[PDB]
Protein backbone atom coordinates (compact mmCIF):
# COMPACT_ATOMS: atom_id res chain seq x y z
CA UNK A 1 0.00 0.00 0.00
CA UNK A 2 2.60 2.76 0.79
CA UNK A 3 0.92 3.11 4.66
CA UNK A 4 3.67 3.82 6.69
CA UNK A 5 3.62 1.34 9.59
CA UNK A 6 2.28 2.19 12.78
CA UNK A 7 5.12 0.63 14.54
CA UNK A 8 8.77 1.54 13.96
CA UNK A 9 11.49 -1.11 12.50
CA UNK A 10 14.81 -2.44 13.79
CA UNK A 11 16.14 -1.82 10.57
CA UNK A 12 20.02 -2.93 10.61
CA UNK A 13 22.77 -4.92 8.57
CA UNK A 14 24.36 -7.78 10.25
CA UNK A 15 26.08 -11.30 8.54
CA UNK A 16 24.51 -13.97 8.36
CA UNK A 17 26.49 -16.93 8.00
CA UNK A 18 25.51 -19.42 5.13
CA UNK A 19 25.10 -22.79 7.36
CA UNK A 20 25.94 -25.94 5.00
CA UNK A 21 23.28 -28.79 4.41
CA UNK A 22 20.82 -27.42 2.47
CA UNK A 23 17.55 -29.10 1.33
CA UNK A 24 17.83 -30.34 -1.92
CA UNK A 25 20.36 -32.70 -0.59
CA UNK A 26 17.78 -33.43 2.80
CA UNK A 27 14.47 -34.30 0.47
CA UNK A 28 13.93 -38.46 0.75
CA UNK A 29 11.11 -40.07 -1.15
CA UNK A 30 10.62 -44.02 -0.97
CA UNK A 31 8.03 -46.53 -2.82
CA UNK A 32 9.38 -50.11 -3.74
CA UNK A 33 12.68 -49.41 -3.74
CA UNK A 34 15.62 -51.90 -3.44
CA UNK A 35 15.94 -54.21 -0.70
CA UNK A 36 18.67 -55.74 1.82
CA UNK A 37 19.02 -59.35 0.64
CA UNK A 38 19.42 -60.95 4.03
CA UNK A 39 15.95 -59.34 5.24
CA UNK A 40 14.59 -58.65 2.38
CA UNK A 41 13.39 -55.19 4.07
CA UNK A 42 14.08 -51.83 2.50
CA UNK A 43 17.93 -50.22 2.11
CA UNK A 44 18.88 -46.91 4.10
CA UNK A 45 19.27 -43.56 4.14
CA UNK A 46 20.96 -42.45 0.27
CA UNK A 47 21.60 -45.22 -2.00
CA UNK A 48 18.80 -44.70 -4.41
CA UNK A 49 16.88 -44.53 -1.89
CA UNK B 1 26.68 -69.43 21.13
CA UNK B 2 29.85 -67.97 19.62
CA UNK B 3 31.09 -67.06 23.68
CA UNK B 4 28.72 -70.06 25.88
CA UNK B 5 31.96 -68.60 28.71
CA UNK B 6 33.97 -71.03 28.08
CA UNK B 7 37.00 -69.34 26.46
CA UNK B 8 36.46 -71.02 23.45
CA UNK B 9 37.54 -67.97 20.90
CA UNK B 10 35.34 -68.82 17.83
CA UNK B 11 37.74 -67.01 15.72
CA UNK B 12 37.33 -67.47 11.92
CA UNK B 13 39.31 -64.58 10.86
CA UNK B 14 41.57 -62.47 12.55
CA UNK B 15 40.84 -64.33 15.94
CA UNK B 16 37.12 -62.80 15.94
CA UNK B 17 34.36 -64.59 17.04
CA UNK B 18 32.51 -66.57 14.21
CA UNK B 19 28.91 -64.34 13.52
CA UNK B 20 26.40 -67.24 15.46
CA UNK B 21 23.02 -67.99 15.09
CA UNK B 22 22.11 -66.25 18.90
CA UNK B 23 23.65 -62.73 18.06
CA UNK B 24 21.58 -61.99 15.01
CA UNK B 25 18.36 -62.61 17.46
CA UNK B 26 19.22 -60.86 20.12
CA UNK B 27 21.59 -58.21 18.70
CA UNK B 28 21.35 -55.56 19.17
CA UNK B 29 22.04 -54.48 15.60
CA UNK B 30 20.00 -57.19 14.53
CA UNK B 31 16.72 -58.23 14.43
CA UNK B 32 14.52 -58.12 17.79
CA UNK B 33 14.84 -54.46 17.77
CA UNK B 34 15.23 -53.37 14.17
CA UNK B 35 13.70 -56.26 12.17
CA UNK B 36 10.20 -56.76 14.20
CA UNK B 37 9.80 -54.07 16.39
CA UNK B 38 10.80 -50.71 14.30
CA UNK B 39 11.04 -51.28 10.76
CA UNK B 40 12.17 -49.11 7.91
CA UNK B 41 8.98 -48.66 5.53
CA UNK B 42 8.57 -47.52 1.74
CA UNK B 43 5.88 -45.17 0.14
CA UNK B 44 7.54 -42.66 2.90
CA UNK B 45 9.81 -39.29 2.74
CA UNK B 46 11.00 -35.96 4.52
CA UNK B 47 12.82 -33.15 4.38
CA UNK B 48 12.76 -30.06 6.16
CA UNK B 49 9.79 -28.09 7.46
CA UNK B 50 8.97 -24.34 6.64
CA UNK B 51 6.02 -22.00 7.97
CA UNK C 1 29.84 -88.72 31.29
CA UNK C 2 28.87 -88.50 27.12
CA UNK C 3 25.67 -88.02 25.05
CA UNK C 4 24.86 -91.37 23.57
CA UNK C 5 24.69 -92.72 27.24
CA UNK C 6 22.46 -89.42 28.34
CA UNK C 7 20.18 -90.06 25.23
CA UNK C 8 19.79 -94.00 25.76
CA UNK C 9 18.35 -93.00 29.60
CA UNK C 10 15.78 -91.08 28.16
CA UNK C 11 14.67 -93.07 25.34
CA UNK C 12 14.08 -95.60 28.27
CA UNK C 13 12.27 -93.05 30.31
CA UNK C 14 8.37 -94.37 30.83
CA UNK C 15 5.67 -92.45 28.84
CA UNK C 16 3.87 -91.52 31.87
CA UNK C 17 7.03 -90.42 32.96
CA UNK C 18 7.36 -88.32 30.62
CA UNK C 19 4.44 -86.51 31.56
CA UNK C 20 5.20 -86.49 35.24
CA UNK C 21 7.69 -83.79 34.64
CA UNK C 22 7.43 -80.23 32.81
CA UNK C 23 7.74 -82.25 29.60
CA UNK C 24 5.99 -83.12 26.34
CA UNK C 25 5.59 -86.48 24.61
CA UNK C 26 4.25 -84.77 22.27
CA UNK C 27 6.23 -81.73 21.73
CA UNK C 28 9.08 -81.34 23.94
CA UNK C 29 11.09 -85.25 24.60
CA UNK C 30 14.41 -84.80 26.83
CA UNK C 31 15.48 -87.66 24.18
CA UNK C 32 15.46 -84.51 21.84
CA UNK C 33 18.10 -82.64 23.31
CA UNK C 34 20.40 -84.44 21.72
CA UNK C 35 21.18 -83.72 17.91
CA UNK C 36 21.74 -86.56 15.59
CA UNK C 37 19.92 -84.77 12.22
CA UNK C 38 21.70 -80.96 12.71
CA UNK C 39 18.46 -79.48 10.18
CA UNK C 40 19.83 -77.24 7.42
CA UNK C 41 18.48 -74.09 7.04
CA UNK C 42 18.32 -73.02 3.28
CA UNK C 43 20.32 -70.32 1.79
CA UNK C 44 17.44 -67.69 1.92
CA UNK C 45 18.50 -67.47 6.25
CA UNK C 46 21.59 -66.82 5.38
CA UNK C 47 24.15 -64.79 2.63
CA UNK C 48 26.34 -64.49 -0.31
CA UNK C 49 28.19 -62.17 -2.61
CA UNK C 50 29.88 -61.65 -6.31
CA UNK C 51 32.85 -58.77 -6.26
Amino acid sequence: TGRKLVAQVFLGPTYYQRLKHLVDDKIHARARGPVQILTRQPVEGRSRD
Amino acid sequence: DNEIAGQPQALQKSGRPLKSIRARLKGKEGRLRGNLMGKRVDFSARTVITG
Amino acid sequence: LSPLEVHTIFTHISSEDLAHLGLNEQYARPDWMIITVLPVPPPSVRPSISV
